[PDB]
RNA sequence: UUGAGAGAUACAAUUUGGGAAGAAAUUCCCAGAGUGUGUUUCUUUUGCGUUUAACCUGAACAGUCUCAUCGUGGGCAUCUUGCGAUUC
């Protein structure tokens, strides 16, 4: 149900299909890079955010 | 007695028999520009060592398509020693020109020692970052080899490529992750080096990492888009 | 390459039959090789060559 | 002393030895290939026989993946199952070369730390409770 | 194999040696049926007195609590002794727990006879094995009716340059004197003939007796399970099922 | 031309195939192929009592049967 | 017993492409893919609890004197039978 229609979005979404050993990438488009920034990247921000909300900062 | 096998790309040999080995046809007979060895078949054949050199370890791990042709022209950037260089040269023969840039006089000194003898590489003693200083020596390109180690090496690339390169021409890069940000997985540098290719104008076709002969570095074929 | 060896090397550079003959059968090395004619080797004697 | 540099020569002819073999020795590449491709469509009909236009069987072999123009003899030479058994003996002797290399590097250390407890100095026996035995030397300048 | 179950010349042949046996008082003396396998070539394994074990997955020839049981222990006894008198498993298991010192000093001679005479079985420590046909005497040793068992008490493994931790398995000590006691066992010589009991006149029927018969031939004819099986070549002539007095009589014939 | 016919081409198929045949059978076995990969990777990165060898025969099997209470 | 994601993964059905045979029906070979179930690892989130530990360092082996090395004698064959390594 939801979880089936999540999976077909992510097939969808998905960009990288492997072929045995080869693996195929799609190129993106040239108009992302062109309107808009990078993505960010996510995990090294979120570092700063866990530090700014780490447990012995007593935040309540 | 070993038999000689046409590799896929012109010029490249794979050489058969009790033992297995990668070569290419030799320019000056009788001589060996270093300790790589030699086999008679007559046809003389230097063997290639993909854990020395990055060039033909992208043949072993099987490139497509090399850009390099008999007929071809090639700027090889990075040619520190002349040792693949030499290759590059029995691959394009006595008809196809490389140009093989080296910064360092160290192994400058031996890259005009070996360009001596072989007839068709035209050695450049010149830093890298600037291509108009030796735009004298060279004309319009088939191809663009980078073996440079820089943080920058899309920018070099770019700059010899915009200038030096034909149209629909091939530009073939080695990329090390450890002179760029090297604190994360190789992969993500590899992407971030094809985006820029890509913001450059070069249009990727391919990427193969090379195990087990580097550890973290990949080859990148592109093509050169003018328009 | 002569820079890029060692001292040791230049010392017993020329007596390679000698030393490894020496280094195989657990015998004494050459104390030197071809700089035994330089004329400072000359000059000294005894066992003040090998110094 | 003797002892110690007759082991080093032998550990010496040995790698050198090792290191002629492995230039010998072709290595089969195991490495990730990636193609880059412009267009879904294109992706979702990625057929590595049409792409790189050469046989299935060919495909999983990288070295020499030749094209179907080009392909349009394991007699003569060796007969197969002893050539390739001459193949693999070429590849134990080079892991063989090896093993006697760290054989000798483990007896020259040894005998090395041996040498050094021989000489002038003041040492402390440090025995560990895995049964290591190893020497601390005092903080102490040569003169 | 299979013809060789399956044959009736060898049922009876059953029928006639147990016969025989009930008329004749000279071998109603003997109690025990053996075979006599004609090996094709020769074996080519010097004797060494150690008895080798063949599974008998139909039947049991033996139960443990039936026979009498020596045990031979290497001589820190005191360990080996307690541990397998105070554990429940081993309590009533063995008859006599010895040291091999202690059956040297004590047991000579006569006393050494009358030891045979008492008890029917023997185990030993592996490691006290070889040193057991001097102390047990030579008439233990002669004809193989008695020969000690090899068994393993404490289940740990020796390794070189270290020492081998010395305790007392009371489960793995059951375990192979179990396995021991319901299964045979044969000795190899040198020459062609072997001898392997197959059954008890009393404790067992005709049909077992041929099964133990036929689990005797493809353990010991089947090329696995070496080294222990596979020591026939060339295969089997002949059998021959007799007891200790009686004459051989022919099953097998090839 | 482009215009080879479909009883045509077949003798290139076989060509080509017979010609793969000749190449692949130089390249390597599949029995050898783990050992030389297992000795590629290592170059480029019952009981037994060794006092009494009597003890590997003479020792009596053990099964699930026998561990048993019974 | 926090969710998510990714990889390895056996088996089951289901499919892609190359080639061959076959009149076709189909079959075989090679190269795969996805899905279902099962197995397993890693990453991260969330809840709860700990919320400090590890390591190095100062004059830190040594009167029952300590240690190294070459020897010598003996014990352990019911076995530490002893490696140019340290058996007691």
């Amino acid at each position: 149900i939801k979880t089936k229609k999540r999976k077909t979005l992510k097939n969808l979404r998905k960009d990288s299909v492997k072929r045995g050993k080869f693996r195929v990438q799609l190129l993106s488009t040239t108009q992302d890079s062109k309107t808009l920034p990078p993505k960010k990247e996510s995990s090294i921000i979120r570092s700063k955010d866990r530090w700014l909300n780490r447990k012995a900062l007593n935040k309540g | 007695k070993v038999v000689i096998e046409p590799h896929r790309h012109a010029g490249v040999y794979i050489a058969r028999g009790k033992e297995d080995l990668l070569v290419t046809k030799n320019m000056a007979p009788g001589e060996s520009v270093y300790g790589e060895k030699r086999i008679s078949v007559k046809v003389e054949y230097r063997v290639w060592n993909p854990f020395r050199s990055k060039l033909a370890a992208g043949i072993m791990g099987g490139l497509d398509e090399l850009f390099i042709a008999p007929g071809k022209k090639v700027l090889y950037l990075g040619a520190a020693s002349g040792t693949s260089v030499s290759h590059v040269s029995d691959v394009v023969g006595p008809e196809g020109v490389v140009y093989a840039v080296e910064f360092s006089h160290r192994p400058g000194r031996e890259l005009i020692s070996m360009a001596k003898k072989r007839p068709n590489i035209i050695p450049i003693i010149e830093d890298a970052r600037h291509p108009q200083k030796y735009r004298m020596l060279i004309g319009m390109v088939d191809c663009v080899f980078a073996d440079v180690a820089q943080p920058d090496q899309a920018r070099i690339i770019a700059l010899n490529s915009h200038m030096f390169l034909k149209d629909q021409g091939g530009v073939v890069i080695s990329i090390k992750a450890n002179c760029i940000d090297s604190t994360v997985d190789a992969e993500t540098v590899f992407a971030r080096e094809v985006q820029k290719l890509r913001e450059e104008r070069i249009k990727p076709l391919e990427q193969l990492t090379l195990e087990p002969y580097e550890r973290d570095h990949c080859i990148v074929v592109g093509r050169y888009m003018r328009s | 390459s002569l820079a890029k060896s060692p001292a040791s090397t230049i010392q017993i550079l020329g007596a390679e039959k000698a030393l490894f003959r020496a280094l195989k059968t657990k015998h004494d090395t050459p104390k030197y090789g071809l700089l035994y004619h330089a004329s400072l080797v000359g000059q000294a004697t005894g066992k003040n060559k090998g110094k | 002393t003797q002892d110690s540099n007759y082991v080093r020569t032998l550990r010496q002819i040995e790698l050198k030895k090792l290191e002629k073999g492995a230039k010998q020795l072709m290595f089969k590449s195991s490495g990730n290939h990636t193609i880059f491709v412009d267009s879904r469509e294109k992706m979702n009909e990625f057929t590595p026989e049409k792409f790189f236009n050469t046989t299935s069987e060919m495909v999983n072999r990288s070295e020499n993946r030749l094209t179907k123009d080009q392909l349009a003899n394991a007699s003569s030479i060796m007969p197969k199952e002893s050539l390739d058994k001459k193949k693999l003996k070429k590849f134990k002797q080079v892991k063989q070369h090896l093993q006697r290399e760290t054989q000798l590097k483990q007896v020259q250390q040894r005998m090395d730390a041996q040498r050094e407890l021989l000489k002038k100095g003041s040492k402390k026996k440090i025995v560990d409770s895995s049964g290591k035995i190893s020497f601390k030397w005092k903080k102490q300048r040569k003169r | 194999s299979n013809d060789i179950i399956k044959s009736g010349l060898a049922e009876k042949a059953l029928k006639a040696l147990i016969l025989q046996c009930e008329e004749n008082p000279s071998l109603k003396n003997d109690k025990d049926i053996h075979i006599i396998i004609n090996t094709g070539k020769k074996m080519g394994i010097n004797r060494d007195n150690i008895p080798r074990i063949i599974p008998l997955t139909k039947y049991k020839l033996f139960k443990p609590r039936d026979l009498n049981i020596l045990l031979i222990t290497k001589d820190p006894s005191a360990l080996y002794r307690e541990t397998l008198t105070k554990d429940e498993h081993t309590s009533e298991l063995f008859k006599e727990i010895i040291s091999v010192k202690n059956l040297r000093r004590r047991f000579k001679g006569s006393k050494l006879t009358q030891l045979y005479k008492d008890f029917d079985l023997v185990v030993a420590d592996y490691r006290v094995h070889h040193l057991l046909p001097e102390v047990l005497g030579s008439r233990f040793y002669h004809g193989s009716k008695k020969l000690p068992y090899m068994i393993r008490m404490s289940k740990e493994v020796k390794l070189k340059r270290q020492q081998m931790v010395e305790k007392c398995d009371p489960i793995y000590v059951r375990a192979q004197l179990r396995s021991i006691c319901k299964n045979t066992s044969y000795i190899p010589n040198n020459d062609n003939c072997l001898s392997v009991r197959v059954g008890y006149i009393q404790k067992h029927s005709i049909p077992e007796i041929l099964q133990n018969i036929q689990d005797t031939i493809n353990f010991l004819t089947d090329k696995s399970k070496r080294p222990q099986g596979g020591v026939i070549k060339g295969g089997i002539i002949s059998i021959f099922v007799k007891t200790s007095n009686s004459t051989s009589l022919p099953i097998y014939q090839f | 031309e482009g215009t080879l016919t479909d009883h045509e081409r077949k003798y290139l198929n076989k060509l080509i195939k017979r010609n793969s045949q000749n190449l692949r059978s130089w390249d390597l076995e599949e029995e050898v192929r783990d050992e030389l990969e297992d000795i590629q990777q290592s170059i480029l990165k019952f009981v037994k009592d060794h006092r009494y060898p009597g003890l590997t025969p003479g020792l009596a099997p053990v099964g699930l049967s026998d561990e048993e209470d019974s």
